[PDB]
């Protein structure tokens, strides 16, 4: 038809600047409009309408090109969906030109009203256009201008379109939010995309961001309950895309997080772990310290705390390291908590002179950590100052003492019943 | 009208009713912006946080100051002064309470209306301070308590038998 003759229509305007190209685009705008309108989905050739882009590219500034897209946006544009295929053409000459147009590229994005104002969202284009503007702001040294642009883009979420690529767009703001200096902004984003992708399988490139952003937010929070949770989820489940050589030392930081955290339910799960005992000795060295929680005498701990610090002051695959004082700031506070839990479950009462020697602290530092655990509802101990002792025995009512006595009576009947049936069971050997 | 309503509730306490007028008033002054003075909106923000402190709620106080959309263009040292008081009231100690007491006295205490509340919090937090000293149950020394709080023996013993 007439779409195959477009090459032979205008001979002279190819070799010249062709100032009349703006008039030739308007003549074809009204003719091809009546032949399509909203009826046919795809009728007119998208190259005919996008030919004006290829006419002036490197021979003219991009300011006049944006004015042509403004008139096509306000008008029909020969189709209602034609704008979808026009912006796809815009994404070609951007990366193939560059040169001195990088500074003027910022004005091109802000001039287009489709990327700014909200539309029917047929695009799956402007999402990458917005990212290109933010990458320019990050190279200029603006942390606030980069995070504010993508913040409004994530408000409108497309229906389906990209699946694995959309996850990267949601996780992009979480990386730039911490660089802004506020880690609480990325917390809201972690409560949405994580729930939808929880039941969906993640690929290799998908779990790379969750390995960092999940533990990076809680890094500044200094709360180790959320650090050892999201990390072990990706670590234990799947995680076969990475190398097994670097996969084993990742667990060395996992066990180190349980000590700084207020115990947990994941301590016994790593004791029976197959890969935790064998392979790296640092895995077994930290695992051997887990069984020492109940047997902790505090005697040999500061000797190792001042000598061997493989996972303590040196971090690689998790925290990357901060300072020797920062890692040891909460370390000494936990070691005191490990000893007080043992004494509360063992010693009924102990003198202050001996308690200070077991805690290696003074009189003021001893009652500081003990009284803090009382308000948290963990250890209840009555400190007797005149007797210079601390009573760890909690008071019990008359009903509680008689209740435990009733469990023993029912337990004695179990041993009487068990032995009663063992006479017939062992009669085979006795009656042989 | 709603601003002066909750102010009359300061004498009879019951700050749960006055909080209803303080919350609804903040939306009125925030919508005026340049149509009124910004100082009037700052006083309304103080009446909401000081009313929740009397009700002994830590979470409701932090839900405002930590939220960036609640303050926005309104920030000062007098607004952040209540943040240090809320932390001192949560920890129940006179060390952090009296630290920001005399420092912000020319700002936070500049209002004669709210000044009567801090005078009641002096004996209120002091009785709450004793709760942190009695954490190791009984069998504590009276002289050891006075050295921690840093007051006179007769002044401490008078407040011990009060509770």
């Amino acid at each position: 038809k007439d779409y195959s003759q477009i090459l032979k229509e205008e001979f002279p305007k190819i070799d010249s600047l062709a100032q009349n190209d703006c008039n030739s685009a308007l003549d074809q705008l009204l003719v091809l409009e009546k032949k399509t309108r909203q009826a046919s989905d795809l009728a007119s050739s998208k190259e005919v309408l996008a030919k004006i882009v290829d006419l002036l590219a490197s021979r003219n500034k991009w300011d006049d090109l944006n004015e042509q897209l403004t008139l096509l946006s306000k008008k029909h544009g020969q189709l209602k969906l034609s704008i979808q295929y026009m912006i796809q053409k815009v994404m070609e000459y951007l990366k193939s030109s560059k040169s001195l147009d990088l500074n003027t590229r910022i004005s091109v994005i802000e001039t287009i009203r489709v990327v700014t104002e909200n539309k029917i969202f047929v695009e799956v284009e402007r999402a990458r256009v917005t990212k290109d503007l933010v990458e320019i702001k990050k190279e200029e040294g603006k942390i606030d201008e980069a995070a504010d642009i993508l913040c409004e883009l994530q408000v409108e979420t497309y229906g389906s379109m990209e699946m694995s690529e959309k996850i990267q767009f949601i996780l992009e703001q979480m990386e730039l939010s911490i660089l802004k200096g506020d880690y609480s902004q990325a917390t809201v984003l972690s409560r949405k995309i994580l729930k939808k992708t929880f039941k969906n399988p993640k690929y290799e490139s998908l779990k790379l961001e969750y390995y960092n952003l999940l533990v990076k937010i809680s890094l500044h929070k200094r709360e180790y309950l959320e650090v050892a949770q999201y990390l072990q989820e990706i670590y234990q489940t799947d995680a076969i895309k990475s190398d097994e050589a670097k996969w084993k030392p990742v667990l060395s930081h996992i066990v180190y997080f349980l000590v700084l955290s207020p115990y947990g339910n994941l301590q016994n799960d790593l004791i029976h772990k197959i890969q935790n005992d064998n392979n790296l000795k640092k895995l077994e060295s930290q695992e051997s310290l887990v069984k020492l929680f109940t047997t902790n005498e505090l005697m040999r701990w500061p000797i190792v705390q001042k000598t061997y610090e493989p996972v303590l002051n040196e971090d690689d695959l998790a925290f990357g390291g901060e300072a020797n004082k920062h890692h040891w700031e909460d370390l000494q506070k936990r070691v005191i908590e490990h000893n007080l839990r043992v004494i509360s479950e063992y010693y009924s009462r102990i003198t202050l002179l001996r308690l200070n020697e077991l805690l290696d602290l003074t009189e003021s530092q001893t009652e500081t950590y003990i009284s803090d655990l009382v308000n948290q509802g963990i250890i209840y101990a009555k400190v007797n100052r005149p007797a210079k002792i601390v009573n760890f025995e909690k008071p019990k009512n008359s009903s509680q003492l008689l209740n435990e006595w009733s469990h023993n009576v029912d337990e004695l009947l179990e041993h009487i019943e068990t032995i009663g049936h063992l006479i017939t069971k062992e009669e085979i050997m006795h009656g042989l | 009208l709603d601003l002066m309503s909750g102010i009359l509730h300061c004498e009879d306490k019951d700050y749960k009713t006055a909080f209803s007028y303080f919350f609804e008033s903040f939306e009125s002054y925030h919508n005026l912006t340049t149509h009124n003075s910004y100082e009037k909106a700052c006083q309304v923000l103080k009446y909401m946080l000081l009313s929740k402190i009397m009700l002994n709620l830590i979470d409701d106080v932090k839900n405002i100051l930590n939220a960036k959309y609640t303050k926005e263009t309104y920030q000062s040292r007098g607004i952040d002064a209540m943040k240090a008081v809320a932390e001192a009231y949560n920890n129940r100690s006179l060390l952090d309470f009296n630290t920001a007491l005399k420092q912000y006295e020319k700002e936070l205490m500049g209002d004669e209306l709210t000044r009567s509340h801090f005078n009641a919090l002096y004996d209120t937090l002091l009785e709450s301070n004793l709760c942190k000293i009695i954490e190791p149950f009984e069998c504590v020394e009276i002289s050891h308590i006075s050295k921690i709080i840093g007051l006179d023996t007769q002044q401490v013993e008078g407040k011990l038998s009060q509770m």
